[PDB]
């Protein structure tokens, strides 16, 4: 079930807000070229007051679109249904083991015409031959998933389309805007037109291995992994026509195919030895990886019958396009690892890799990454054994590095592409190389060429992330109080950055550079208490908490000005958190002509408008008056699992909180203003019914205006809110039938249970939307309520 | 991985398997695990044409 | 370890070292043309119409003042921020066109002429394109960066400045580009999209015409008019040069704006939009995709002003009502009128693009503004709704060529420089105005029966050839440029050349408030609003190497 | 001087289901085996394709259908089948002589 | 549980064939032979230049 649903004006409410917006600006509210007419006048003090309100019956003069009070979110949501079934079976003999499972999932999301499902089989087995010294094994899973996904932007469209627009037009077609009504598409119709854009996805995952133990402590092993998926889909383009929202009469189909084929191969050599007090592992080995991808698709326009049965490429009578390309990479890897344990109380560990990637030139192919960790089982040292209340306590510290090469397969190269221009754009800017050099106006193939996509860099190398870590494990009161702490410092250097080009460089001037650095340090804490009680109740709490800070250390000059990782391209994010943002400081509202004239010069400032702070004190409110106003890093997050067992019943709660987080709300643009949007007459949030006026002087909401004279759309503290939350992620209640009862139906375990996920949300009073975890337009987070069972033989 | 290859050349013995057994059916079966054995083979060949 | 990480290589592209091969040199040339068709969008057409809404010719149109709010700010001269997305956008796009020119020039420079005999005509073509963009950037921003080192490395672009050069020698660096093109282009281009030598002369002249009204001070006012520059406009509009290329005025005005008459004698150089040509929906003029009237559902931008309407009014002898034209609306029954009004402005009661089956009305069906922006439609760039040339992609767009230099421009530009050089050749500038004015008076094919069907009184006459004063002569050329180039997005550009923007537009703001409510709070600030601010992000990335235009605060 | 690349793809899918039920008896010197059961089937084939023309570089990795300039085409079809049946069998020996 | 590989290079130049394979078979009988589940699975990959 859809839960946190956004409150959005209704047809009557829409007309009240509009009258306010008009009269605030001092224009005749009867001049709205929609269907509203207003009986209004002035109060004793001279401020405008609304008396009555009449709406016409149709939105057009020719009466093809009736007037509604449509709740568009209720109209695009539904009660979802989930199903889940899984069977698994296992066998274990002296000479081997064997496992087999079958599974199914099916989930009809709360947004209509979106769903997902999965079929799964897995078989694993292993065999011990000779003297259990030759061993063969296999793990393999096979899966078929299929999905129809929510279109891009339906939540914003549902927020945007006014109640007055009906779901169905008089003729029974889909409803749409006409007359003066805004440029917004019918969101029910979008979802329905997209219901057959289903992909089918087959993934096969598994490995096979051989293991040899030629004598005591010596092992050899070789594993070949296979990871292969393929995805097919027809995407259909049906013709639409919702009022003035038209598509001409375009019909098309695109049959798309993709393949991802990855495989892995390694060989491993390990020695073990136990010398009275010394313990020790050594392991050296080698690994190969390779991915090869391909994708292609055929596109055809114009169909006589508009159903997925007809809409195959062979049956189109219009223009065709063909798409596709491949790519891939490979990795080689040489590694060793060394473990040592003295007297089971001092532990040392050593890792060393040399790692090559096809994504670099040979002059930089490999890089070498060592690692070191130490252990100190304090309690086994004899002077700690005067402490009956502390079972084990172990201090550990580690330093080590890891390469990163997760970059474009083409990162090294200067890329020219033919890009004739066969591909959907938006508003032009296809950047194609075809051109009617002849002046014929077309009708036939044009001459074309090549355009630069990327400048190469001969000396890209491995990026290095380096971590230092320290923590301590503990166990008190004979294993009932347990947990661990963690402190780490984590720095990425020579960071591999897709770096934009300087403006004058022009088309495709970007290049991947090792240029940039970024830290993450923080604390991590686990703590669990568990004990029985002397009336029948077992209780087991185990919670956790953590916090971190992130700081960008250096950055290419053109990425600092870019804003790609931070301050909106007005200030450089070097020295701030990844994703921090700069903006104007909103300092309330001008409430009196007095307060505009005494403020800095502010273009568009009047009574009822946002007062922006004069940060440089220059007596002018201009682009220079912005500062660091947004950081996405919580002060801390935390989780907690309560578990109870009483009298064959069991109860679980899992709580999760994030505390101290800034969110940026873009719904607030739609909820607090009549004109903080590109387009006039959109549906608005229900909060602006409380907008400041002479009438209503106790408010934070700017006075309703029809033009963003004050540019209150500018990034500002007005949109940052406290996105802190605590959520009951899950609660589950269970009964398990006593053994003596189920064991006679030959059942080691029979249990039924009942649960609800995401049932409850605690948030800040200063947050003004619904889900602080999903404050804008992403697929809503539903409340699930579940029943289920467990049977085992 | 071949255990036995029956070839049902007849029609009164292959009539059970379908209408689509007018041209005769070739029944193939695959191997299985015997009782109390753990055997493992390894074949190879390198040829020239 | 090594062969493994080299096997997979880029698919479906040309790499930077390959791109310079001769087999690709002509691909780069074409691609540098292509971006003039494929690089603008509905808010950035290389027509620059979205920005001539500042002019007294037209209003931005659309749903309302928020429908492209940054262009309303431009239209009323208030609440322009240097951070505005359009200003950054147009700056960025125009320099993108420059890229394709320079990339082609970079590889053309290395070509051997003995085995590629068109080497210098191709090179000329590209430098023409490069001048085209630098010219338009210069019009938009005054203080621009000169990007004309096709061998410049990517990194060296960071140390460029919009003040390497003074204002004049910024204009000259443009003139140099079009001059080389004149020296090297062929007289005739059998492939009509390629500029001919006369086009290079035309643009060369236009560059010196804009260069001659000098602003060598710190602000934007006129610091005197240079006649070394003017005598060039004369040299490069010489009729003898234009006749070597076969250019001239179409025998009826409407031909410049009609699909059947593309690449006519007046089209000196045009952007060759095309249909049925292999692309997704066509190489249509998407940049005018907003300006189709409501008859096609959307979007009613670029609507002409009543000011421009009333400007086609004429006195009893067929001459402009210089002083009185805006004091009462154009009334069809009783006013004499210029035939060019019905080729520029589709008006209620009259046919849309010469089609009696589409009569425009003050309706839901034609205008989108409930009357805010009026009820007039821009005729020049739209086309007959029945035309083969008309398709809907994401917007409605045609394949009608956009003409950058009409040969009327060349005659009227020649007229200008002659009038500015008071040197006895004024009766020759009047000779040129009468060329355009008389052609226009007879451009009544396709509207020949408007007297009987609607009542219009066409009445336009040439000026008597007398010994005119320089000041009266300027007024007469100015008026001819008003009626000749209406809605073609160089009216506001003309005013800043003349240093008359504040006086004429601030005045327009008070006269036109009566008819378009938006101008209520409009106010043009001289020595500020004559050019868009250089974009804030651009300056801010420059590390103080860029300098903002005069009148704008230290941000 | 002609360059092109066609990128085919075909797909097949079958699935059956059957539920036999056999019986076995041995009395005296007679044995018999009777069995009955149904059967299901479904075939869902497919294919489609693509086509491009007039490529510049001539190698098997540059010639993907996005690096072309010329005209393009597309193909495709789809087939089907179904079946449902019922069967039976019997056996007899009566003496280990007469089968 | 089987495996396999078979690579053939034809007598006519620049034609070949190669096949990878796998196989898993099993069965499990549970309660005095009144419940028996089993399976048979195969997975190939051939790659022929014609």
């Amino acid at each position: 079930m859809y839960q946190s649903k956004m409150n959005v004006l209704n047809t009557e409410q829409y007309g009240r807000a509009m009258w306010q917006a008009y009269v605030n600006d001092g224009e005749n509210p009867n001049g709205n070229a929609l269907g509203y007419a207003y009986n209004w006048g002035y109060n004793a003090d001279g401020n405008p007051v609304l008396y009555g309100m009449t709406l016409s019956k149709y939105l057009d003069s020719k009466n093809t679109m009736p007037v509604a009070d449509t709740d568009w979110f209720d109209e695009i949501t539904r009660t979802g249904v989930i199903q889940q079934y899984n069977l698994s079976v296992s066998n274990g003999s002296e000479k081997g083991s064997s496992f087999f499972s079958l599974g199914y999932y099916k989930n009809l999301g709360v947004i209509k015409d979106t769903d997902f499902d999965r079929f799964s089989a897995r078989m694993n087995s292993d065999y011990k031959l000779i003297d259990d010294i030759l061993t063969i094994g296999q793990h393999f899973t096979l899966n078929r998933t299929s999905e129809v996904q929510a279109p891009g932007g339906i939540i914003e469209t549902a927020l945007d389309i006014p109640s007055a627009i009906p779901v169905y037009a008089s003729d029974g077609s889909w409803g749409g805007p006409v007359g003066g009504w805004p440029d917004r598409r019918n969101p029910r119709a979008v979802l329905e037109y997209n219901k057959d854009n289903r992909y089918t996805y087959w993934r096969m995952f598994g490995d096979a291995y051989v293991n040899l133990t030629p004598f005591k402590g010596f092992n050899l092993r070789s594993t070949f992994g296979l990871d292969y998926a393929n995805k097919q889909a027809r995407y259909f383009t049906y013709p639409y026509q919702e009022g003035t929202q038209t598509n001409n009469g375009k019909s098309a189909v695109e049959a798309k195919q993709e393949h991802w084929t990855k495989w892995m191969w390694n060989a491993i050599a390990t020695y073990q030895l136990e010398v009275g007090k010394h313990r020790g592992d050594v392991m050296i080995g080698m690994e190969l990886n390779r991915e090869d991808d391909s994708h292609f698709s055929g596109y055809k326009e114009d169909f006589s019958i508009l159903t997925p049965d007809y809409m195959w490429p062979d049956a189109g009578s219009g223009t065709a396009q063909a798409y596709g390309a491949g790519e891939g990479y490979s990795l080689v890897s040489f590694f060793g690892k060394m473990n040592y344990s003295y007297a089971d109380r001092y532990l040392l560990s050593l890792t060393l890799r040399r790692d090559g990637s096809s994504r670099f030139g040979k002059n930089h192919r490999y890089a070498t990454f060592p690692s070191v960790s130490l252990g100190w089982r304090i309690t086994q040292e004899n002077f700690m054994k005067e402490l009956t209340w502390l079972d084990d306590l172990k201090l550990r510290a580690s330093w080590g590095q890891t390469g990163n090469q997760e970059i474009s397969n083409l990162a090294r190269y200067t890329i020219y592409a033919p890009n004739y221009g066969t591909t959907d754009s938006f508003g032009g800017q296809s950047y194609g190389t075809a051109y009617d050099i002849t002046g014929s106006n077309g009708g036939g193939v044009l001459p074309s060429g090549f355009k630069r996509n990327q400048i190469g860099n001969d000396n890209i190398k491995w990026e290095t992330t380096t971590q230092t870590n320290v923590g301590i494990d503990f166990s008190l009161f004979k294993q009932s109080l347990y947990g661990s702490l963690e402190y780490y410092y984590k720095k990425a250097t020579d960071i591999l950055t897709e770096m934009a080009g300087v403006g004058v460089l022009g088309e495709g001037g970007s290049r991947w550079i090792n240029s940039g650095a970024m830290k993450n340090q923080g604390f991590e804490f686990n703590l669990g208490y568990r004990n029985k009680t002397a009336f029948g109740l077992t209780y087991d709490l185990n919670g956790n908490i953590s916090t971190y800070r992130n700081e960008i250390l250096e950055l290419p000059e053109t990425v600092a000005a870019n804003g790609k990782f931070g301050g909106n391209g007005v200030k450089s994010v070097v020295g701030h958190t990844y994703g921090a943002q700069v903006g104007y400081i909103a300092d309330g509202i001008f409430k009196s002509q007095d307060e505009v004239d005494n403020h800095a010069t502010q273009e568009g400032a009047a009574v009822g408008r946002i007062r922006y702070r004069d940060i440089d004190h220059n007596g002018v409110i201009d682009e220079r008056d912005q500062n660091w106003i947004y950081d996405p890093t919580p002060s801390f997050s935390y989780g907690l699992n309560i578990y109870l067992e009483y009298k064959n019943f069991d109860l679980t709660m899992f709580w999760q909180g994030v505390q101290g987080v800034d969110i940026i709300s873009d719904v607030k643009k739609k909820s607090d203003f009549w004109s903080a949007s590109n387009v006039g007459f959109l549906n608005k949030g229900t909060r602006l019914l409380n907008a400041w006026s002479p009438t209503n002087p106790n408010s934070d909401i700017p006075a309703l205006t029809r033009s963003d004279t004050n540019n209150e759309q500018r990034v500002s503290t007005y949109f940052v809110e406290n996105g802190s939350f605590l959520k009951l992620r899950n609660i589950q209640l269970g009964y398990t039938v006593p053994a003596v009862i189920s064991k006679k139906m030959r059942m080691d375990r029979l249990r039924f249970y009942c649960s609800a996920q995401n049932l409850l949300t605690i948030k800040s009073k200063n947050f003004t939307g619904e889900d602080p975890e999903n404050p804008n337009f992403s697929y809503p987070i539903p409340v699930n309520i579940t029943f289920g069972l467990n049977i085992g033989f | 991985d071949i255990e036995s290859i029956q070839v049902l050349k007849d029609a009164a013995s292959a009539s059970i398997y379908g209408s689509r057994a007018a041209n005769g059916v070739i029944i193939i079966t695959t191997k299985q695990g015997k009782k109390g054995q753990i055997k493992i083979n390894f074949d190879a060949s390198v040829s020239a044409s | 370890c090594d062969d493994f990480l080299d096997r997979q290589v880029p698919q479906g592209i040309v790499t930077g070292d390959q791109i310079a091969s001769p087999e690709y040199v002509d691909n780069l040339v074409i691609s540098a043309y292509a971006i003039w068709a494929t690089g603008d969008d509905i808010n950035s057409s290389f027509s620059l119409w979205n920005y001539d809404v500042r002019s007294d010719d037209c209003y931005k149109g659309g749903s309302g003042t928020e429908d492209g709010g940054v262009f309303n700010a431009l239209e009323i001269s208030k609440g322009i921020n240097t951070t505005d997305w359009n200003i950054n956008d147009i700056w960025k796009r125009l320099y993108q066109c420059i890229t394709r020119a320079n990339t082609a020039l970079q590889s053309l420079d290395q070509m051997d002429e003995k085995t590629y005999p068109l080497k210098n005509q191709r090179i000329a073509e590209m430098r023409f394109l490069r001048g085209h963009a630098h010219f338009m950037l210069k019009q938009l921003f005054k203080k621009i960066v000169i990007v004309n080192d096709e061998n410049m490395e990517p990194d060296a672009y960071n140390e460029l400045s919009n003040t390497t050069y003074t204002n004049d020698e910024q204009w000259q660096k443009i003139a140099d580009d079009f001059q080389f093109a004149y020296d090297n282009l062929p007289e005739v281009q059998i492939e009509k999209g390629r500029p001919a030598q006369a086009a290079a002369a035309a643009y060369l002249a236009k560059t010196y015409l804009y260069k001659a009204y000098r602003q060598d001070g710190a602000d934007n006012a006129l610091t005197g008019i240079n006649e070394e520059d003017l005598k060039q406009v004369v040299k490069y509009t010489d009729p003898l040069i234009m006749a070597k290329g076969g250019y001239g005025l179409e025998t009826d005005y409407s031909m410049n704006f009609l699909p059947q008459y593309e690449n006519g004698a007046e089209s000196v150089w045009a952007i060759q939009y095309s249909i049925n040509d292999g692309t997704y929906n066509g190489n249509l003029n998407w940049g005018m995709g907003l300006t189709t009237p409501q008859i096609l559902g959307c979007c009613d931008f670029h609507k002409p002003s009543q000011n421009l309407v009333n400007a086609f009014k004429t006195d009893s002898q067929g001459k402009p009502l210089f002083s009185t034209y805006d004091n009462e609306n154009y009334e069809v029954a009783t006013d004499n009128v210029d035939p060019r009004l019905f080729h520029t402005v589709g008006m209620p009661g009259f046919p849309y693009k010469y089609n009696e089956g589409y009569i425009i009305q003050k309706n839901d069906d034609w205008s989108r503004s409930k009357g805010l922006y009026g009820y007039y439609v821009s005729l020049k760039e739209n086309v007959d709704p029945d035309c083969d040339c008309l398709k809907k992609g994401s917007y409605w767009a045609s394949s009608l060529n956009h003409i950058v230099i009409r040969y009327a421009d060349v005659l009227l530009m020649r007229a200008e420089a002659l009038i500015q050089l008071n040197d006895g050749r004024i009766t020759d500038a009047i000779s040129l105005i009468n060329e355009v004015r008389s052609r226009a008076a007879g451009s009544t094919m396709l509207i020949f029966n408007y007297k009987e069907d609607y009542g219009v009184n066409f009445k336009v006459t040439p000026y008597d050839l007398k010994a005119y004063a320089q000041d009266e002569a300027m007024k007469m050329l100015k008026w001819e440029r008003r009626v000749e180039f209406g809605m073609e997005s160089s009216r506001f550009f003309d005013l800043v050349r003349w240093g008359e923007a504040k006086d004429v537009i601030n005045a327009y703001y008070v006269t036109e408030a009566s008819r378009c409510s938006i101008y209520k709070n409009a106010g043009f600030t001289e020595n500020k609003n004559e050019y868009l601010p250089v974009p804030f992000e651009q300056i801010s990335a420059s590390n103080g190497n860029y300098t903002q235009n005069f009148g704008w605060a230290a941000a």
